[PDB]
């Protein structure tokens, strides 16, 4: 008879949406009670920092996170850019390349990623 | 927690202080304005992101700029009365 | 869509007189509809269909 | 005294208010002046100008209103058929407004008499000239002349109280006085003066016309002359209510003579009784509630609640003659006031919130938190529970199973406590008919009827939450701490919390306005449908009755798809069919509008002011291009000012699409 | 059937049924079979997209990794 | 081989003529006079008009309007004559292809309006030039604002002075730009 | 806030003598008097209004019912207790929420049980 597949939706129908959306839903509102629970969305996670510290050990991604990266010789840039400096200062200025970069390096901002303090 | 940034081109109001309230910003001592202060936020763990201190801010763009994380709120961002997260 | 037009389907019976006829999406399974009677989706007793 | 009145400061806009002496500088500063045109509280000077602008506006407004009246009286005097229409009222419509023949304009006026064409009025005062026996052309002249005279006096009291009045003025503050000269006086004192104007002048007239003469020997007997009609000549003994006129299909006027003058009397009396009576309990709300904003509330919510049983006693409690039936009469009636009625609640509601603001509350804003949850509760329990008994039988009748849905022919939810409730009107065990049109018969209310009852009663719970909502979360909440600083009416506190976008209490009036809307949009539905389904309608010979819907209510209203298509779909058809016939071509037009203004709402309604500043800015570069600066800064629309368009806008055009949709169906069936 | 719409009852469109039963049950076995190896292999995908790359691998899994030679030719080709 | 049933209905012109460039010669368009639905529109309009008519008394004003209405229907009828209108729907249409000779063409209102139009923004650049005041814009000075209405007659040729001796636009680097888009 | 409703003596002796909060009462007894309670009322929406409320059954359509809505409820109770995980049930020194867990699960037998008792007596009378 042109029926007979009835017997596959008298199981699946129910099934699929009424079984599997309940267990689904309850899954979920379990795992939103993990501490690993959205992890790539939700700041300060266990498994951020884990994955975080991941890449930072492969030789590759060591210095990846700094802006600065790439000067192949810092020291031949840090001794070019003190030496157009000096030529540069103003009268008896008592400023040094080294220490004006490490003033303009150092900022206070205290309240930023604070998250990275309960996983 | 959202992140209140002061700039330079501050004058001192201190209206900015003055409307804040949760007593997230203060008044410090400096050296580039004739007011000879400039503003701070020290606190802005209580920083509910009302952005009064912006509507306060008199100079041609905001000295003081707020920006929204929504993303990262705590129960001192939120306002939380109700409920508490500690 | 290629199985419920091989299960669920007419195509078979549509591909000789396409013109008046009509095509099958799929069966209707829903405990929600009258267990008497006919609805106005099915040929009598047969079962309920969707164009 | 008069000296200071001087027109130096009629070209010093935005006078009135210190915060706009600074000058037009941007565009805000328009809206800004028209906004505070009537906020006398904010302006300039000392209280007793506050008092003065409030009691010379009122009267000012008196004076407009008076004007109002006087034009429709020269209308009707002039500018109508109401001459054929005392002659037949049932086969002449009203009339007292032509159109000029400009542009096809005289498309409109349609065909009311054999000597008039013109647009058929449906606010109901040829109704009420007969009731104040109003005959000749003349007594409409003299009536006209008085209400323009009452203007000029009006007019001139405004005028004359914003110098009379001053610093040391406390008659407004007297309230005692203002409660018993009111009472008295008014209620008391002039409803025995308008009996005695019925017992002098409507029963010498009314009758004489019921008696048909029409002529009534023109002035010979209508020009009174006639103390040998007695006073109550035909009350036929009876009750008031039970037997109606048999001509007029009314009440008898010599019932409405008497009950004027024994309101009168009882209001006397009540003047009277107010000298000691209960008191001091209501003292708290005596001495908190001395404030502008207060009685406005107050008295807005009375004149509201009194506007709403205007509208349900004005259709089927029939005291008008030739009234009951003029359909389209009877349903602008009841509509009318309904629509006042909602738009005065939240009037009230709003100055509630703005006393609260100003003055002191009381004492039952400290437990506002159960007050307004339970109100929450409640209106989640019969919003879940109304309307989807609406969701349940039109999902059950779709899926073919009307056995199971709430219907009379189906599980029926009984109106218990109404069809137990025979107490009103308790008439006879028939129905009243005037001239092939249905007087009066009693609505047989049903589960639809309770149904969309409850429906009501939702809506009307849900408009009360916005409202109480925003009166007692107006100085503070858990939210925000200091919302008494931020004024009554501010677009947020700022996107931090979460964000505080409308928390004052002036968007939730903005709320409020979408919800009483759609409160009463069903009510007008429900009357609309329940009227021509159940009452109105023709009749044959053979006691049957053929009623304009066919009965469809209790058989379609059960479910929202009978509301689309029995209600908004077949019932429209007058109305969306309607171009190029002659009467209905504006109720069609205006259709089409009302639909375009409510869409156009949804532009201020859905969008913030920050896009429109920038587009704003975008074409001004182009403006600064070509040497053209506006010096008065071209701003967008504040966010308060654009959420009040947004509501006016939406309110405006639903109500002119369901007036359109109602009045030319109406027009046509009549 | 019950027709709706204009067309359909003034034209004497049908809607033919086959007597016949279709897909027989084994058919539709097949069909699972396939469908549930789909599901295994989406449930995995998901898991392994759930949790990502892990770059530490070099320290504890065995092997030494590869580059195929194509893909490092790829590599100094350009970019 | 019928370009009608080829297209499904619609016919084309199958002829490269500049004489088939004007409007008058599409074969989706007849003059009006002698096209049937446009006979028929206007006898139906005169027709429910005057059935409107004969409800009402013969001596009433009423009915010597609807006279009037109906003397302005048919003066309606007989001055769209020479309007061109579709074989199929009887209404006239309007020539937007430049014509400048035909009747309802676009060519004379685009003309007028663009004359008044530019006259409308000249007067208003004029004030708000010879005006460089907010208290100017809320307070008109009349005098002065009614000069340059009447001024504005010969924008066409005074506007186009200004742009040829740079006096109407002003350089980008004058006016703000807009917001920025970048610094770092 | 003291109210009369919350604060006064027979709404204190009223809450405290309720199931959830009655003193002596072990957790499963809590469990089974709730659920006796519950699964006893919640046959009646079913069997009667219910979609087969004319069929010469129509009262183990709403006993199946029933029970089906008693065990949702519990399945959502244990959700509760191994997510919030209260602990003002559990004696000293056990694995928390072991005493939330087991007033649960009597509460599913306790509304079996009230939902066939139900049953049992419209079937009987
Ligand atoms: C109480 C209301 C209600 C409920 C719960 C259902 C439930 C169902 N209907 Mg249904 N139906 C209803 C009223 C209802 N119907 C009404 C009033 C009509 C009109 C007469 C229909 C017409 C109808 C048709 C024509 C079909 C269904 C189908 C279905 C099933 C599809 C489930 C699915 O695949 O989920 C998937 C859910 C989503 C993708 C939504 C995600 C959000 C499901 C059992 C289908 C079916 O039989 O499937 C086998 C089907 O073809 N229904
Ligand atoms: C305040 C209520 C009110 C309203 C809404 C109207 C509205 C109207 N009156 Mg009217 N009128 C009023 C009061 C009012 N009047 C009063 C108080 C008087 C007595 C002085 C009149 C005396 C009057 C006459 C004598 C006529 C109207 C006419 C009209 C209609 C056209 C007006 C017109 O040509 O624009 C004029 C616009 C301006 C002058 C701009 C200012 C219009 C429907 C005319 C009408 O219906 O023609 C058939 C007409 O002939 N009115
Ligand atoms: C609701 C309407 C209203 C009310 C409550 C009052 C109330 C008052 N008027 Mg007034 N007035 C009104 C309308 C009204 N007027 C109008 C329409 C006019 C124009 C004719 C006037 C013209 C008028 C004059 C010319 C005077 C008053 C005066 C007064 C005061 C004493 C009059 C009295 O005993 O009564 C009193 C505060 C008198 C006053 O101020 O007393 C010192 C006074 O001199 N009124
Ligand atoms: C308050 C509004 C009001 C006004 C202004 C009038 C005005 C009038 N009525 Mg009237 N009337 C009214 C209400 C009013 N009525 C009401 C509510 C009723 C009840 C149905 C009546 C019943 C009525 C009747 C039955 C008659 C009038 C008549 C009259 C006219 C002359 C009588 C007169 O002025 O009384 C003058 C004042 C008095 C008679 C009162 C004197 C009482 C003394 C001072 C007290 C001492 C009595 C002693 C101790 C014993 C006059 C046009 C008469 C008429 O037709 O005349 C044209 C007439 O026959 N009226
Ligand atoms: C004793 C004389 C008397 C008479 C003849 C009437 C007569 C009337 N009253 Mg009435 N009334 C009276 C005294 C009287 N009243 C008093 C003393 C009060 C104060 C409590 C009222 C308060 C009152 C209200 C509040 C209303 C009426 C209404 C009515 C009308 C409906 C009657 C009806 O259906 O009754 C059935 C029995 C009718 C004209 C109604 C009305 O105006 O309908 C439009 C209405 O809403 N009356
Ligand atoms: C007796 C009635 C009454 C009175 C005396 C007042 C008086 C006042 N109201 Mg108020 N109000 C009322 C009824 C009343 N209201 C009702 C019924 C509502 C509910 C909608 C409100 C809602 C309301 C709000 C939300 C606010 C006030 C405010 C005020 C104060 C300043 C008003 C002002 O300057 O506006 C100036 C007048 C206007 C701007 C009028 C503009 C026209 C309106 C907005 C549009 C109407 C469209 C029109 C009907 C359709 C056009 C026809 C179309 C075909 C073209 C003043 C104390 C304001 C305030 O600050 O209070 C202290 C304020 O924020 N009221
Ligand atoms: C989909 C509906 C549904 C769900 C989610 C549950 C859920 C549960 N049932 Mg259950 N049950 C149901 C329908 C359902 N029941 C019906 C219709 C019956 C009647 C046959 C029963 C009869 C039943 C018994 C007899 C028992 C359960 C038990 C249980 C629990 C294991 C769990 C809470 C068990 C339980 O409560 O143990 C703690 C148990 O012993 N159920
Ligand atoms: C007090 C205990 C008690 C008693 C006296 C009965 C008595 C009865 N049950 Mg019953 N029942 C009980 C508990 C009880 N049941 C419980 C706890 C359950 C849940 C598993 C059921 C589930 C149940 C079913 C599913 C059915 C009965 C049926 C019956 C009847 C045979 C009989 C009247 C049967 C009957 O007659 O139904 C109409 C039947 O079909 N019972
Ligand atoms: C209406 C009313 C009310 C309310 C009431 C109520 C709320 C009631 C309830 C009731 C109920 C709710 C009841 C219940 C009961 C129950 C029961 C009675 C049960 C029993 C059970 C049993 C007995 C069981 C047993 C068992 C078990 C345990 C297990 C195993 C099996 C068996 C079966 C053995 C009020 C006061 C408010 C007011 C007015 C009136
Ligand atoms: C469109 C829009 C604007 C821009 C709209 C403005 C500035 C309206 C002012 C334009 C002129 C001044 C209105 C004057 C009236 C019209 C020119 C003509 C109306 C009558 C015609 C039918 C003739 C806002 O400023 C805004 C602000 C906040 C929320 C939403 C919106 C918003 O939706
Ligand atoms: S308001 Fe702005 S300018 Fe003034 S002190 Fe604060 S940050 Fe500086
Ligand atoms: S956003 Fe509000 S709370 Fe935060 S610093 Fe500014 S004023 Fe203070
Ligand atoms: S979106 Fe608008 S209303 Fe909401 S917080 Fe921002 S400025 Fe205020």
């Amino acid at each position: 008879k042109y029926g007979d597949q009835r017997k596959f939706a008298a199981v699946l129908v129910p099934l699929t949406t009424l079984v599997f959306p309940a267990v689904a839903m309850g899954m979920f509102v379990l795992y939103s009670f993990q501490e690993d629970a959205f992890w790539r969305i939700v700041p300060g996670t266990k498994r951020a920092r884990e994955l975080d510290e991941a890449w930072r050990e492969h030789p590759l991604f060591a210095n990846s996170k700094d802006p600065l990266d790439g000067l192949i010789n810092p020291d031949d840039y840090e001794k070019g850019l003190e030496e157009a400096w000096e030529r540069a200062k103003p009268a008896g200025s008592t400023v040094t390349v080294k220490d004006k970069l490490k003033q303009l390096s150092k900022q206070n901002n205290p309240h930023w990623e604070s998250w990275r303090a309960m996983s | 927690s959202h992140a209140v940034k002061i700039y330079d081109t501050c004058i001192g109001c201190t209206l900015c202080v003055r409307a804040c309230p949760t007593d997230v910003l203060e008044m410090v001592p400096a050296s580039i304005n004739a007011a000879k202060q400039v503003a701070s936020s020290p606190r802005v763990e209580d920083c509910v992101g009302c952005k009064r201190c912006e509507t306060a801010c008199p100079t041609d763009f905001l000295s003081i700029r707020v920006y929204l994380q929504d993303n990262e709120e705590t129960q001192y961002s939120l306002g939380l009365d109700l409920v508490d997260w500690s | 869509n290629l199985y419920h037009i091989a299960s669920n389907a007419n195509y078979s019976l549509w591909v000789k007189n396409p013109i008046p006829s009509m095509p099958i999406a799929h069966n209707i399974w829903d405990p929600h509809f009258t267990n008497s009677t006919s609805t106005p989706y099915s040929h009598t007793i047969i079962t309920t269909i969707l164009i | 005294i008069f000296r200071y009145i001087n027109t130096t400061l009629w070209a010093k806009a935005g006078h009135f208010n210190k915060a706009l002496s600074k000058g037009a500088k941007t565009t805000t500063w328009i809206w800004n002046l028209h906004d505070y045109a009537h906020d006398f509280d904010i302006q300039q000077r000392s209280t007793g100008l506050i008092a003065r602008k409030v009691f010379s506006s009122n009267l000012a407004h008196l004076s407009l209103v008076f004007f109002w009246i006087s034009g429709m009286h020269l209308h009707g005097a002039y500018l109508s058929n109401y001459d054929i229409w005392l002659k037949d009222p049932k086969s002449i419509t009203p009339s007292s407004h032509l159109a000029y023949s400009l542009i096809g304009q005289d498309i409109l006026n349609s065909y009311t008499s054999e000597y008039f064409s013109g647009i058929t009025i449906t606010s109901g005062f040829f109704q009420l000239y007969r009731s104040e026996g109003i005959i000749t052309q003349s007594q409409l002249k003299y009536a006209c002349a008085t209400s323009l005279i009452a203007t000029l006096i009006c007019l001139s009291g405004s005028y004359l109280h914003m110098q009379l009045m001053s610093k040391f003025t406390s008659f407004y503050k007297k309230f005692q006085s203002l409660s018993q000269d009111h009472l008295i006086i008014i209620f008391g004192s002039r409803s025995t003066s308008l009996s005695a104007h019925q017992i002098h002048k409507m029963l010498p007239a009314n009758p004489l016309l019921d008696s048909g003469i029409s002529k009534p020997s023109i002035l010979q007997v209508i020009s009174n002359s006639l103390s040998y009609t007695l006073a109550l000549f035909s009350t036929n003994l009876s009750s008031t209510g039970k037997l109606l006129n048999p001509s007029t299909r009314s009440v008898f006027l010599s019932q409405v003579a008497a009950h004027h003058k024994t309101t009168g009397v009882v209001f006397i009396t009540l003047g009277l009784i107010r000298f000691l009576t209960m008191y001091k309990s209501q003292f708290s709300i005596l001495t908190s509630y001395i404030d502008y904003h207060i009685v406005l509330s107050i008295n807005l919510a009375l004149i509201a609640s009194l506007s709403i049983i205007v509208a349900d006693h004005l259709t089927r409690t029939p005291i008008y003659p030739h009234k009951s039936t003029s359909y389209p009469t009877i349903l602008c009636l009841s509509i009318h006031h309904a629509w006042l009625s909602g738009f005065l609640i939240i009037g009230s509601g709003a100055h509630a919130s703005i006393f609260n603001l100003l003055g002191s509350p009381t004492s039952e804003i400290r437990h506002r938190d159960p007050i307004y949850s339970h109100l929450i509760w409640v209106c989640i329990a019969i919003g879940l529970h109304s309307f989807s008994l609406y969701c349940h039988n039109d999902t059950l009748e779709a899926l073919g199973r009307p056995e199971d849905i709430f219907h009379d022919n189906s599980i029926q939810l009984k109106a218990i406590f109404a069809k137990q409730s025979f107490l009103r009107a308790e008439l006879q065990p028939d129905i009243e008919m005037l001239d092939k049109k249905i007087i009066r018969i009693t609505q047989e209310l049903g589960t639809a009827d309770f149904i969309v009852h409850h429906i009501h009663a939702f809506t009307i719970h849900v408009t009360l939450l916005i409202l109480s909502k925003g009166v007692l979360y107006a100085r503070n909440s858990r939210f925000v701490s200091d919302k008494l600083e931020l004024g009554f009416t501010y677009p947020c506190d700022g996107p931090g919390r979460g964000g505080t976008c409308q928390i004052s209490p002036w968007d939730h009036l903005f709320s409020a306005v979408f919800w009483m809307y759609n409160c009463l949009n069903v009510v007008t539905f429900h009357y609309f449908w329940k009227m021509q389904s159940d009452v109105w309608g023709f009749v044959s010979i053979q006691k049957h009755i053929s009623h304009y819907s066919q009965g469809d209510f209790s058989v379609n209203s059960i479910t929202i798809n009978g509301w689309l298509r029995n209600l908004l779909w077949s019932e429209a058809s007058q109305v969306i069919q309607s171009y190029a016939l002659s009467s209905i071509c504006p109720y069609g037009f205006i259709f089409l509008i009302g639909h375009f203004i409510w869409a156009f709402s949804l532009m201020f309604l859905f969008s913030g002011r920050a896009y429109w500043q920038e587009l704003i800015e975008s074409i001004l570069w182009s403006h600064h291009k070509l040497k053209i600066i506006p010096h008065i800064q071209p701003r967008a629309l504040s966010i308060s000012q654009g959420r009040a368009v947004g509501f006016i806008h939406y309110t405006l055009g639903g109500i002119g699409s369901t007036w359109a949709f109602i009045i030319s169906r109406l027009l046509v069936l009549t | 059937r019950v027709p709706g719409g204009k067309r359909t009852q003034e034209l004497g469109l049908v809607i033919p049924m086959a007597d016949e039963d279709g897909l027989t049950d084994g058919q539709v076995a097949g069909l699972f079979v396939i469908a549930l190896v789909v599901f295994i292999s989406a449930m995995d995908l998901a898991k392994t997209m759930y949790n990502g790359i892990n770059p530490a691998k070099f320290k504890t899994s065995k092997g030494k990794g590869y580059i195929s030679p194509l893909v490092k030719r790829y590599i100094e080709n350009g970019f | 081989a019928k370009p009608l049933e080829m297209f499904g209905g619609v016919d084309i012109d199958l002829e490269d003529t500049p004489a088939h460039w004007t409007i008058k010669a599409s074969p989706v368009l007849e003059p009006c006079k002698d096209n049937k639905k446009f006979h028929k529109k206007l006898k139906d309009e005169l027709y429910k008009v005057k059935k409107n008519q004969q409800k009402f008394a013969e001596g009433s004003a009423a009915y010597a309007r609807f006279n009037k209405k109906i003397k302005m229907i048919e003066l309606r009828e007989t001055a769209y004559g020479d309007r061109l209108c579709g074989k199929k729907d009887g209404l006239p249409r309007t020539i937007a292809t430049g014509e400048w000779n035909v009747r309802g063409s676009a060519m004379w209102p685009a003309a007028i309006f663009l004359y008044i139009a530019g006259w409308i923004g000249w007067a208003g650049r004029s004030y708000l030039i010879r005006t460089n005041d907010a208290a100017k814009e809320i307070n008109i000075d009349v005098p002065l604002a009614v000069t340059c209405m009447a001024s504005g007659f010969s924008w066409p040729v005074a506007a186009w002075q200004e742009i040829v001796n740079g006096e109407m636009a002003v350089p980008n680097d004058q006016i703000h730009n807009g917001g920025p888009w970048n610094q770092s | 806030v003291i109210t009369l409703t919350e604060n006064g003596l027979f709404a204190k002796q009223f809450l405290s003598a309720l199931a959830f909060y009655r003193e002596g009462l072990k957790p499963w007894q809590r469990g089974l008097e709730i659920g006796m309670a519950h699964g006893y009322f919640l046959i009646g929406p079913f069997t009667s209004l219910g979609p087969l409320r004319n069929t010469p059954e129509a009262a183990t359509v709403g006993l199946l019912c029933g029970c089906a809505i008693v065990g949702i409820v519990s399945i959502g109770g244990l959700i509760f207790g191994s997510t919030i995980k209260p602990t003002r049930f559990d004696k000293d020194g056990d694995k928390p929420g072991a005493g939330f867990i087991e007033m649960i699960n009597w509460h599913a037998v306790g509304g079996l049980g009230g939902a066939g008792f139900a049953h049992a007596l419209i079937t009987v009378f």
